[PDB]
């Protein structure tokens, strides 16, 4: 009858430290993965400057760069 | 049913805590009452969760004008009423458990303990001491500071000044519940200035002067003085004077301790020095103390740790060092030890947190 | 390409043991079969974590200052503790007006 | 990169189904596809790399007396990094630094302890 | 107070002193026990002194006073040696604790003694003093009556001995008290006991004492022998059917263990059945042919099928892969399963004359699964196709044979011999990947037929094609001797296995034979620990993979602390990207009794690092928690589905589909978006060729066979395992160079349903039956407290919830003789008048004989 | 007493599902220096 009693109080105290552990865990978790997320922008040629021109209203667009010489290029669909 | 029986534990609590001073007529007339309320096994009744709705504060208000032969007024000369009260508390502790529900833990050996420190013995102690020590968390602020306050007072009678100095300081903290800001704040206060008093000195009242009563600060003034001139005739006045005070706190055996400190001040106050040193001049400084008793008492010093020097009696000079200068003594190691566990105590509650 | 195909103090301290023991052993050995300097540097110089004793003296003053340099470390993660605490104590108080 | 030309009979027979690049097959009959990078290696190589990558422990003692004769100056610069630290956590009332400046400053201490 | 006074007479040094001072002592030793502690060395020299003339009462008072310290064995030493003072049939809060304490130390000494000598029990070797309370503590409990109490502690205190007695005095014919006792002891020792010496010991006892009183529980009596597999529990039984003979109740029995047993337990079942000569009934069930042909002609009337969502799902997604391709002929087979209705592929064609080797071996192969469920109608239709006849590719008369082993699993006996012809015959031919294609086929269905016996016969014919060395046939071979000795091999197999894995050095036949290894130590438990380290003792990434898969067939079903902790430990310290997602699924099988537990475990590691974790987390659940409904496994799986890794997408919606099977909207609101989801990523262009194969197949299982059955470990009919559910999964559950492999779901598919057959009729009723679970919260799909009347019919869809609330209408022209019993499952009736029928239908072994 | 079995399996379940995580966030700890050195 006493034993039982035992057996609830050790279930209480374990799932607090699973709790805390949880918790701390996450957070080194995170900081792996921002950090290769990182590494993959890390690895890149850069992005031209340019200036446009003018608008073609078939999804063309000309563009000076100033890297370079002057281009025709196709008008990006996330603006 | 169940609902019913957990509404009667509520009603007579309730009821007891009514009976008393707080909240109703003078409680030595009430108390008869309230020990009917506890006593044909009521209490143990009381066993739906653990005590923390009645607590060891009140328990203690009504037992002590039970039986202290000062508000019994004799009433009878035994121990007999503490006693079966003591037996019921330690038979609580047995089915109590201390990982989850030592709300009712803790109580009980505060209720226990206090009875040994009212009228016992410093033996039995160690074990209660032993016992006692159980999370911080689980009890009020309250009584957590009276928890402390009782341990300290304990700690002080075996001579450990240094845990029931950090025991106190702790137990005095911020106010955001009362009786720590009432007269257990002052009960706290003069057994802190007792307890720095006997470390060696007290120089600061700063904090005292605003939670304590004029009539404390006086004496707090002549003692601090009596100790620092290293004067032994104004201490034994102090002690003279403020003899209703000592005897209040229950404790005449602090003069014949502290005493003894302070004859051991005065003979360091005047250091070591010169690589020889005059007789003349020591036994000047000596004389204050005990002027028939030179030699003795100087030998006596050596022995003791109050100075540390080298004699001659067949020339009868006196040779030292002075050391002012604190080369490595284990010294930075300490720290480092220290630190590791500091780091990981700490940080391991705070993240619980 | 080496990198790309792979992708203390005692492990010395053994190899030092072996070494001297390896030593004795031959030196019982070339008495036997027939019948300086170096081994004399290697004996009296170490005699004195041995030679690291002498040396103590001043390490410890410094040892001093490296030791406070990690105590304001300590604070410094009790400081960012209380912040986390606090995190933790704004999320309950909304969960409670809520 | 390692690069090869399709075959038919194999690339179509082996990998709706794949209807590009039967299209593919039919057409061009060969056209690059990538080809992957591994490796393999035998654990003989993998042991005796990594007692080289006795030079890595003789030269480990010789590092740490070497660098107790250097912790002059290295002494006074966590001692400046420091001093920028605590500045630093004043403005902002960053955190971050901080707290990796903490971690930074804890192994050192542990590698100088060591060496003596 | 002070007990100095009383201590001040014990020093004075005579006999009346000595017991003046115990009797005292005894009163309020608990309070001053501080100061008794000092004198603690007198009081146990007066133990085992009589200088004196108080032992007893000195013991008594020792104990006392240990216990006041926190020394609770230390005070139980002499509590015991009290001898005739102390007495467990007078209680305080202090008897309590150190009798409590007593048996803990009993439990103790007890686990030790058994690993010793497994007959500690048949005699007291062990103190005697703990043996007596031991005795009483047991009869206490059962003179008061609840034998609950009594039988947990003779449990744990690891004795047989006091469980015999116990239970046998007190069986007294309640009857209905004696049946539940004894069920409650048996579910018991089970669960919580995998001192797998031990529980045997139990389960064989407590089978005997039931079957001994004149009513049995037969339900419960079938679970036993199963669990303790022996054909000789099985004759036993049968002998006392014999005596009460009834024709109902002998062939439910049968219809029971048929499903349920092993190959070989089930052939040395018909040898006694027909050298017992009782029943020419129950041998022909015992074979297998009835129970499979009542479920077609269930599935062919229930089924919802529809070639509509296959069409709109090909169109969908467009060709540029042959994942594609697979998906669909994939997810056709296992909608239209043991519906025998070939339908989609019978419709479109010209797509088939595109399709790859592999892709045409899987369209083949898809037949089988429809047709799995006959046992003499499975051979005939793919008569037409086979080698020697007709067909368009030698690859397509190789999936002929894969699809014949896949429907001849559970009754290979021909077909092993059959196909092993096919094996002796193409080992010469290898010129050709048409041939190789063949011999592929060959070699996967040869080790399907032969599983769950062990035929030699097999593993050297498989083992000469590893010689030979073909590229794609060593791969079908080496997974079929896995596949064909499981949980019977030869330790000789094992070694031969494992030096062959060594010398081997094609990729694929490398691969093929770790998961041989794997499966061939299949409930074995600790026998098959020796193996675990060879395979982790190998520093090759297949054998260690191969490793994991090992722990979790030996350890299956009821789960194993050990077992879980080296998989969980290698799946944390090993980075290696196929070790960490095998231990991962691994942890899956061991747990599929114990349910519940594997969203918290993998709670963590489905939010962990790298995505082959992240997979390995998605299908612990899908084999664990399916068919139960799980409400925290659907939880864990939401964030996977949409996932940025394409394969992690991919097991996600596989492994929702499983658990959420035959569960609808209204049931489940989450359902209708999960459908919308599988529907939306096929039609986007977006998602990437293995997202979209995860995608189609999941609709596949939610669809899979005609809306009416469900994918489960065991059967709910005796409620105890089912081999061939379990190792269907973990072939299923790996893809990765296993493109062709889809087809073992087949084989886990049990049918959902409740059905009354009749005695001497064997067929179907029609019939209203009643329900209180609420119907219109239970719909058709696609294309909650409950005690309120409802109505339900016969040959309708038997959810798995509704199941628990139906009942058979007692009381038109039929006796159901065992009645229903709150689970899935068939109940055999025993006609009042077969001579009319109700509403029966003609079963599909009435169209064929 | 029956009980206490039941409970026991899901203490020691979680008990080395804690153990588990403790060992992880080594891993994580290594993984990190790693990572450092390489970017």
């Amino acid at each position: 009858e006493q034993k039982i009693q035992e057996t609830e109080l050790k279930i209480r105290s374990k799932t607090e430290n699973v709790r805390r552990l949880e918790a701390q865990r996450n957070a080194l978790n995170d900081k792996v993965r921002f950090i290769k997320d990182e590494l993959r922008l890390l690895q890149e040629p850069g992005s031209y400057v340019g200036e446009v021109i003018k608008i073609v209203s078939d999804k063309k667009v000309l563009v000076k760069v100033q890297p370079e010489g002057k281009y025709i290029v196709d008008v990006a669909k996330d603006i | 049913k169940t609902i019913e029986v957990t509404a009667e534990i509520n009603c007579f609590m309730h009821l007891l805590v009514q009976l008393f001073l707080w909240d109703s007529k003078e409680l030595e007339q009430l108390v008869e009452f309230n020990r009917k309320v506890v006593i044909p096994n009521l209490l143990c009744y009381y066993n739906l969760r653990s005590l923390n709705l009645i607590n060891a504060k009140l328990w203690f208000y009504i037992y002590l004008s039970h039986e202290t032969l000062a508000r019994s007024s004799e009433e009878i000369n035994s121990d007999n009423q503490n006693i079966i009260l003591r037996s019921t508390m330690m038979k609580f502790l047995k089915i109590a458990s201390l990982k989850h529900d030592n709300e009712t833990k803790a109580m009980l050996i505060n209720l226990i303990l206090r009875d040994f420190l009212n009228n016992g013995e410093v033996d039995s102690a160690s074990d209660f001491i032993s016992k006692l020590e159980y999370p911080h968390t689980d009890v009020s602020s309250s009584l957590e500071a009276r928890y402390f306050f009782y341990l300290s007072k304990i700690n002080a009678i075996q001579l450990d000044y240094s845990t029931a100095n950090e025991y106190i300081i702790a137990a005095i903290r911020k106010a955001p519940h009362n009786s720590k800001s009432l007269g257990f704040l002052q009960q706290s206060n003069k057994l802190h200035c007792c307890i720095q008093l006997l470390m060696g000195d007290i120089p600061e009242l700063s904090f005292f002067h605003q939670s304590n009563m004029q009539k404390s600060l006086l004496p707090y003034y002549h003692l601090t003085k009596a100790v620092k001139l290293g004067d032994l005739k104004k201490f034994t006045s102090t002690i003279t004077k403020y003899k209703q005070l000592l005897l209040k706190d229950d404790t005449y055996q602090l003069c014949v301790r502290l005493r003894s400190n302070v004859i051991k001040t005065g003979i360091r106050i005047i250091s070591l020095t010169y690589k020889k040193i005059s007789l003349r001049d020591i036994c000047l400084k000596l004389n204050l103390d005990s002027e028939q008793t030179v030699e003795y008492m100087v030998s006596r010093a050596i022995r003791d740790g109050v100075i540390e020097a080298k004699i001659n009696h067949e020339d009868g000079f006196i040779e030292t060092t002075e050391l002012l200068n604190i080369y490595d003594s284990e010294d930075p190691q300490q720290v480092f030890d220290e630190r590791i566990k500091f780091a990981n105590q700490l940080h391991d509650e705070y993240l619980v947190s | 390409g080496v990198e790309h195909l792979l992708r203390i103090r005692l492990t010395n301290q053994l190899k030092s043991l072996k070494g001297l023991q390896s030593k004795l052993k031959d030196v019982v050995e070339y008495l036997d079969k027939v019948i300086h300097t170096i081994l004399g540097k290697l004996q009296d110089v170490f005699n004195l974590n041995n030679l690291q004793k002498a040396l103590t003296v001043k390490t410890n003053d410094e040892l001093m200052v490296i030791y406070i340099s990690n105590l304001v470390r300590s604070i410094i993660a009790f400081d960012d503790l209380i912040e986390n605490k606090i995190q933790n104590k704004k999320i309950q108080e909304q969960r409670v007006k809520d | 990169d390692a690069f090869r030309l399709i075959d038919t009979g194999a690339l179509i027979n082996n990998l709706l189904n794949k209807a590009n690049i039967q299209a593919l097959i039919h057409g061009l009959n060969r056209h690059y596809y990538s080809l992957n990078i591994d490796y393999h290696k035998t654990a003989k190589e993998t042991k005796m790399l990594m007692n080289l990558h006795y030079e890595e422990k003789e030269e480990s003692n010789l590092a740490a007396t070497k660098s107790m004769v250097k912790i002059a100056e290295q002494y006074s610069k966590r001692i400046e990094e420091e001093k920028e630290l605590t500045e630093e956590e004043l403005k902002t009332r960053p955190k971050k630094h901080l707290s990796e400046t903490a971690d930074e400053t804890l192994e050192n201490n542990i590698v100088s302890v060591l060496t003596a | 107070t002070t007990a100095a006074p009383l201590l001040a007479l014990l020093r004075e040094n005579q006999d009346s002193v000595k017991t003046y001072a115990l009797e005292s002592i005894n009163n309020v030793v608990d309070q001053l026990w501080s100061e008794i502690s000092n004198e603690l060395p007198d009081i146990e020299a007066l133990y085992d002194d009589d200088t004196f003339s108080d032992r007893e009462m000195a013991a008594l008072i020792a104990s006392k006073v240990y216990y006041n310290l926190g020394e609770y064995e230390s005070a139980v030493k002499y509590a015991l040696a009290a001898k005739d003072r102390f007495d467990i049939d007078e209680k305080s809060q202090f008897v309590e604790t150190i009798v409590s304490k007593s048996i803990e130390m009993y439990v103790q000494e007890a686990s030790k003694q058994y690993t010793k000598d497994e007959q500690f029990y048949t005699k007291d070797i062990i103190d005697p003093k703990l043996t007596s309370i031991f005795e009483r503590m047991i009869e206490k409990c059962l003179k008061a009556s609840e034998l609950k109490l009594a039988l947990g502690i003779a449990l744990e205190g690891y004795r047989l001995d006091i469980i015999e007695s116990a239970l046998k005095s007190k069986l007294d014919q309640s009857t209905s008290e004696n049946v539940k006792i004894i069920n409650y002891l048996l579910t018991l020792a089970i669960t919580t006991v995998t001192n797998s010496k031990f529980r045997s010991s139990i389960l064989r006892k407590s089978f005997d004492f039931l079957m001994n009183m004149p009513n049995c529980d037969y339900l419960t009596l079938n679970k036993v022998v199963v669990n303790l597999n022996d054909a000789g529990l099985a004759l036993q039984l049968f002998k006392k059917l014999k005596e009460e003979n009834d024709e109902g109740l002998s062939a439910q029995i049968a219809f029971d263990l048929v499903s349920s047993a092993s190959q070989q337990l089930l052939e040395i079942l018909v040898t006694e059945l027909t050298a017992q000569g009782y029943d020419p009934a129950l041998l022909n069930i015992l074979s297998g042919l009835p129970t499979c042909d009542y479920y077609n002609t269930f599935l062919l009337n229930n089924k919802n099928i529809d070639i509509g969502l296959l069409n709109k799902s090909k169109s969908s997604l467009d060709g540029k892969f042959s994942l594609f391709h697979t998906a669909v002929s994939v997810a056709n087979g296992f909608m239209h399963a043991g519906t025998t209705d070939n339908s989609f592929i019978k419709a479109n064609l010209p797509w088939l004359g595109k399709a790859q080797n592999w892709a045409k071996f899987t369209a083949t192969a898809s037949l089988g699964v429809i047709h799995k469920g006959n046992l003499l109608e499975g051979k005939k239709v793919m008569a037409p196709y086979l080698p020697g006849s007709r067909a368009s590719s030698r690859f397509i008369k190789g999936g002929s044979l894969y699809g014949l082993g896949l429907i001849y699993a559970g009754f290979g006996r021909d077909t092993t011999d059959y196909l092993k012809n096919i094996i002796v015959e193409n080992s010469g031919t290898s010129g050709d990947e048409d041939v190789d294609v063949l011999l592929h086929g060959a070699s996967l269905g040869i080790g399907l037929a032969a599983m769950g016996s062990a035929n030699i016969e097999v593993y050297e014919a498989l083992k000469e094609v590893l010689y030979n060395d073909s590229a794609t046939s060593g791969e079908a071979a080496a997974l079929g001797m896995g596949l064909c000795m499981l949980g019977t091999g030869k330790p000789e197999a094992i070694h031969d296995m494992f030096t062959y894995s060594q010398e081997t050095q094609h990729g694929n036949i490398t691969r093929g034979l770790a998961v041989g290894l794997a499966l061939i130590n299949y409930g074995r438990q600790e026998l098959a620990d020796d193996l675990i380290t060879k395979m982790l003792a190998s520093d090759e990434s297949l054998l260690r993979y191969g490793g994991a898969f090992t722990i979790a067939l030996a350890y299956a079903g009821t789960g194993n602390n050990s077992a879980v902790k080296r998989l969980l430990h290698v799946a944390v310290s090993d980075s290696n990207d196929d070790v960490r997602r095998a231990a991962v699924i691994a942890l899956g099988f061991v747990l599929l009794r114990d349910y519940t537990t594997v969203p918290r475990i993998v709670q963590l590691l489905s939010k962990s690092h790298n995505a082959h974790v992240r997979c390995g987390t998605a299908f612990a659940l899908g084999i664990a928690c399916a068919g139960k409904g799980l409400q925290s496994a659907i939880d864990v799986l939401d964030p996977l589905t949409k996932d940025p890794v394409d394969f992690v997408r991919q097991a996600a919606m596989i492994a929702l589909s499983m658990i959420l099977i035959q569960q609808t909207e209204k049931l489940n609101p989450q359902v209708a978006d999960i459908n919308k989801n599988f529907l939306s990523v096929i039609t986007n262009k977006h998602q990437e060729g293995l997202a979209k194969f995860g995608a189609c197949v999941a609709q596949g299982i939610m669809n899979a066979g005609g809306r009416n059955v469900t994918i489960q470990l065991e059967n709910a009919d005796t409620g105890t395992l089912d081999t061939k559910s379990v190792v269907g999964l973990v072939m299923f559950s790996q893809f990765w160079y296993w493109f062709p492999l889809a087809h073992f779901l087949s084989l886990s598919f049990t049918p959902t349903t409740v059905i009354g057959i009749r005695g001497s009729d064997q067929a179907i009723p029609k019939f209203q039956m009643n329900c209180y679970a609420k119907e219109d919260a239970f719909s058709y799909p696609r294309m909650k407290y409950s005690s309120k009347p409802y109505k339900v019919d016969n040959m309708t869809r038997i959810l798995p919830q509704q199941s628990r609330y139906i009942s058979f209408i007692k009381d038109d022209r039929f006796v159901p003789v065992r009645k229903f019993k709150g689970n899935n499952g068939v109940v055999v009736l025993r006609d009042r008048e077969p001579k009319e029928p109700v509403a029966l239908i003609e079963t599909v072994r009435q169209m064929k004989d | 007493y029956f009980k206490l079995k039941k409970l026991e399996k899901e203490y020691e379940l979680l008990t080395l599902q804690e153990d588990y995580i403790k060992d992880e966030q080594r891993h994580l700890k290594r993984e990190l220096k790693r990572a450092q050195e390489e970017v």
